[PDB]
């Protein structure tokens, strides 16, 4: 049901700033006020027509990013300025003055190469390097800023937003010559490489729950990351608009080039340009500015059991014996909006969840975890003690006549809590203290759903525009971060209950910029079909180029019941994408995995055993996401960024550098076509080790159980080969390690290691990372950084080496140990050599020489 | 003498049984250990009924049997339930 969201016409600053269509713009600089200051130049602009006065701030900043602030010069009221979303005041680099005409002013950043050009008449801004023109700002004359009036009242569909502050929207377009392919601003369910807007809708950035979501189309889902990323042969770019606000994207294509049009409601004008040139200098300057993702504890990277809902304690430990029972791992079972007291957030309910603690102790005993869900909206009850100090100390959203917001949701009747309010935020923080929330344990963690915020009888089911939080901003103005102040709350409760040693794991619907720095999230409500399963893939793909590496969709689809065979298909897909766990609707049959015929089982256990065998690369991934900001789940564009042929790929992925996956997703298919990219490059097939050429289009056979997995030359990737029933159970397994040799006979990788679940690795530099490097005939494991040390009795049980020839022997040798030789097997056909029992810690420098 | 997989796919010293490296395809060398993934390992469980268990699940850190002999080098501590 479409007519419940606005189309761009039925939002009125939409309408507005997008009837202003490409032409001569009437800003200009007043160069006589410019002023080159210690961190930024600022400089006045002026409206022809109007005469406002607008004041530009234009800084150069360290590592290859330029800001661009707008905002009024006089303002009758202050304009919203996005808090907590940068990690810092990002540091500065200085401007000078290089040159200068009657029209214009050529600005240095520190020493070059990058230079910005000020045109006065009409206003305008070119970005190079050295003399090449990396982008152009208000080139196509879109710039709009509807300054603050004198204090219109807009209806849609039965509400009314009194919009007391009138028109205020913002707007401003992008050029990118060269860039013919634009990617990120989730969160759609549409396609990876972004289309362009001309004869459609905008892409809309407002976080929203929309029921039983469609395929491509621009709609605006749960998530916003205000994100452009541009690629083309020759470099990379990003574009980060930062508001909060709702917000409009229009994209339009025409020597090739590409616009970007961002109008947003309120707010100033803030953008950083990440002038590349690579996508790993886009990712470590978006970084910079907010964040990495956060370190998630080991064994929420394992396989997740859920559905809406379980239905008492007896049925949450039969799902659990049924795991075991049928020799299936999982880590975590989940706990949906039933096992609360009606939909009383942080109770139980009495008669099918009387015992938590004993619940939680069971589970504890089988070393899994659960997910409790914790949604931010209150029921209105006064009963309830969590409604009745939210209330008492006025920490709710509020309306204008000074009550507090009342909406409907789950429990009915319902108030939302100012999230954006610090004070709220302790509040919530401290309600996860053991004390407060009581039943819960420390292997409960927290699922936040709804978090949009999600209003069932509010205009788009979410919160009036109108509605007033912390310093008398409106909902409109901060509308994107309201559910990322509930994911952070909810992180930082889970880290203080513990003292500040647990590391958090808590999932989000709703997202923004930075909410990488507080856990997970996943794609909202979809559908147990084949399309869905396939857009998991772009929608993930998007997410990950924008810092979010953390992201899933419901394995078999919340809606609907699927069918055995996609079932198996999407725990395939599910076992290689970051955030897996599976879901369901109430009203669909129960699917737990053992439920299915044997030969679906069997398909859906190999899957899982995959995915726990790849925790330890899985969790390095994680990690190197985590230090540098590189994204686990890969386009194929952002490892062959020269190969034309993969900017639009999205049927395929990457996990790092080193695997390649192409899940099965259609129904009854005999096989799949594989891009292996790459000139001088190969790729082995890890089911039957058979080594393949790239580039090339592989038709590659399957059957059920097959899941289209290639290991790159020149990688190498760790496993646990001892699958057990939960990743804890795995923590201090020995590890193989998957040689896979390059045509030049050489081969690197690396291994993150801790205690899996604590903040050590930080606090303490409790921790091990390795390099393992193949050479020569020598493969070698030193250490990748000396600060870390760590007490694990972790060994190296075995090496796998793909491409090699026959050894005549095989020598071991580890600093405080004699020399030893290692018995080996040999396949001449596959070209696979192991090595048994190397027997040495994981912790020591070793190297082991094929003679 | 040497040890031979009941399978009869390999003859291997004795001092590889239970050495913690899975030898044998039938996962025969490694009885006591969690080292083979087609292994079981077998409880005793005097007092109740014997039990054989998945070789996963030796020294998981989880009590599988009555009298907690798969728990022996994991930080578990396993009291005898077999009553
Ligand atoms: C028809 C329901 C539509 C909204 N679904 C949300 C709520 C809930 O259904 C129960 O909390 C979760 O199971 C989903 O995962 C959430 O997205
Ligand atoms: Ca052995
Ligand atoms: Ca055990």
């Amino acid at each position: 049901d479409r007519s419940n969201f606005k189309t761009c016409d039925e939002s009125s600053f939409c309408k507005r700033q997008r009837s202003i269509r490409p032409g001569l713009s009437p800003y200009r600089a007043l160069l006589d006020t410019l002023q080159l200051g210690p961190d930024a130049l600022t400089v006045h602009l002026i409206h022809e027509v109007t005469k406002v006065l607008l004041v530009l701030e234009l800084q150069g900043l360290q590592k290859d990013m330029t800001r661009i602030r707008i905002d009024e010069l006089e303002p009758r009221r202050p304009r919203y300025r996005v808090p907590d979303v940068l990690v810092a005041d990002p540091p500065t680099a200085r401007l000078s003055v290089s040159g200068r005409d009657d029209n214009s002013v050529e600005l240095t950043v520190a020493e070059g190469p990058y230079k910005i050009i000020l045109t006065a008449q009409p206003f305008r801004l070119d970005l190079l390097e050295d003399r090449s023109l990396l982008l152009s700002v208000n080139a196509r004359g879109l710039m709009a800023f509807e300054h603050q009036r004198a204090p219109w009242e807009e209806t849609f569909k039965t509400h009314s937003d009194s919009k007391p502050y009138g028109p205020t929207s913002v707007g401003l377009d992008f050029s990118l010559p060269g860039m013919e392919h634009v990617y990120g601003i989730p969160e759609h369910a549409d396609s990876l490489r972004l289309k362009v807007t001309e004869g459609g809708e905008p892409y809309r950035l407002y976080n929203l729950d929309v029921f039983q979501y469609e395929l491509n189309n621009p709609m605006a889902l749960y998530g916003s990351v205000p994100v452009l990323l541009a690629h083309s042969f020759h470099r990379d770019l990003g574009i980060f608009w930062l508001n909060a606000a709702e917000t409009w994207v229009d994209i339009s294509s025409n020597t090739p080039q590409t616009d970007i049009r961002w109008m947003s409601e309120s707010g100033i004008i803030d953008v950083f340009l990440m002038l590349g040139p690579s996508v790993f200098d886009v990712f470590r300057q978006y970084a910079s500015l907010t964040g990495t993702q956060a370190l998630p504890p080991l064994f929420s990277l394992g396989y997740h059991q859920s559905r809406w809902n379980y239905r008492d304690e007896a049925d949450v430990l039969e799902v659990d014996q049924g795991f075991d029972d049928h020799n299936m791992p999982c880590d975590v079972i989940w706990l949906d909006i039933e096992h609360a007291d009606g939909k009383r957030y942080f109770t139980w309910d009495p008669t099918r969840f009387p015992q938590p603690l004993n619940m939680l102790e069971h589970l504890a005993s089988k070393r899994r975890k659960l997910v409790a869900i914790v949604d931010p909206h209150i029921k209105v009850d006064s009963g309830y003690r969590v409604h009745e100090e939210l209330r008492n100390h006025g920490l709710y959203v509020k309306t204008r006549d000074g009550s507090d917001y009342e909406g409907w949701c789950w429990p009915g009747s319902a108030s939302y809590p100012d999230f954006t309010n610090p004070r709220m935020r302790a509040w919530w923080s401290n309600m996860f203290s053991f004390d407060n929330y009581e039943g819960s344990a420390p292997n409960l963690y927290v699922w936040n759903d709804m978090n949009e915020p999600s209003v069932f009888n509010g205009p788009e089911v979410t919160m009036l525009k109108d509605a007033v939080h912390y310093g008398g901003w409106e909902h409109r103005d901060i509308h994107n971060i309201y559910g990322l102040y509930v994911h952070m709350a909810t992180a930082d409760g889970l880290i203080q209950r513990s003292g500040g040693i647990e590391r958090p794991f808590v999932l989000s619907r709703a997202f923004f910029s930075g909410s990488q720095r507080f856990g997970a999230v996943w794609t909202g409500d979809n559908t147990a079909e084949w399309d869905h399963l396939k857009i998991s893939i772009p929608m993930c793909l998007s997410l990950a180029l924008v810092g979010l590496s953390f992201c899933g969709a419901d394995v078999g689809g919340f809606f609907k019941n699927p069918e055995p065979e996609l079932l198996v298909r999407w725990y395939q897909m599910g076992a290689y994408q970051p955030f897996f766990r599976a879901h369901a609707h109430l009203d669909t049959g129960r699917r737990e995995p053992w439920l299915l015929a044997s030969q679906y089982q069997d398909a859906i256990r190999d899957a899982l055993f995959q995915r726990y065998s790849l925790l330890p690369f899985w969790y390095t991934l994680f990690y190197q996401a985590h230090k540098e900001g590189f994204p686990v789940m890969r386009p194929l564009w952002v490892q062959y960024p020269e190969d034309m042929s993969t900017f639009s790929i999205e049927d395929q992925f990457m996990l790092g550098d080193a695997l390649l996956i192409h899940p099965v997703s259609d129904a009854g298919a005999h096989g799949v076509q594989v891009y292996l990219p790459g000139q001088e490059e190969v790729w082995y097939d890890i089911q039957s080790y058979q080594k393949h050429h790239g580039p090339q289009t592989l038709y590659l056979p399957v059957t059920l159980s097959s899941i289209p997995v290639f290991q790159r030359g020149g990688t190498i990737v760790p496993r646990w080969m001892r699958v057990r029933r939960s990743s804890d159970c795995m923590k201090d397994d020995p590890i193989t390690l998957f040689v896979a040799l390059s045509p030049q006979g050489t081969a690197q990788g690396e291994l993150f290691l801790d205690d899996g679940h604590t903040f050590n690795y930080q606090t303490r530099h409790e921790f091990l990372l390795r390099r393992f490097s193949f050479s020569g005939s020598t493969l070698v494991s030193s250490s990748a950084d000396p600060k870390g040390h760590l007490e694990t009795p972790i060994w190296i049980e075995r090496v796998v080496i793909m491409g090699a020839g026959k050894p005549a022997a095989v020598v071991l040798q580890t600093k405080g140990s004699p020399e030893s030789r290692l018995s080996f097997q040999h396949d001449p056909e596959t070209s696979v050599l192991i090595l048994r029992k190397p027997g040495v810690s994981v912790a020591s420098d070793w190297s082991i020489h094929l003679r | 003498k040497p040890f031979t997989c009941l399978d009869g796919t390999a003859t291997i010293p004795f001092d590889q049984v239970n050495d913690d490296y899975c030898d044998c395809k039938d996962g025969s060398d490694e009885p006591g250990t969690a080292a083979c993934p087609n292994g079981s390992f077998h409880c005793t469980n005097t007092g109740y009924k014997p039990l054989y268990i998945l070789s996963s699940r030796v020294n998981d850190g989880v009590c599988d049997c009555c009298d907690g002999t798969d728990e022996y080098n994991s930080g578990t501590v396993c009291e005898n339930t077999c009553r």
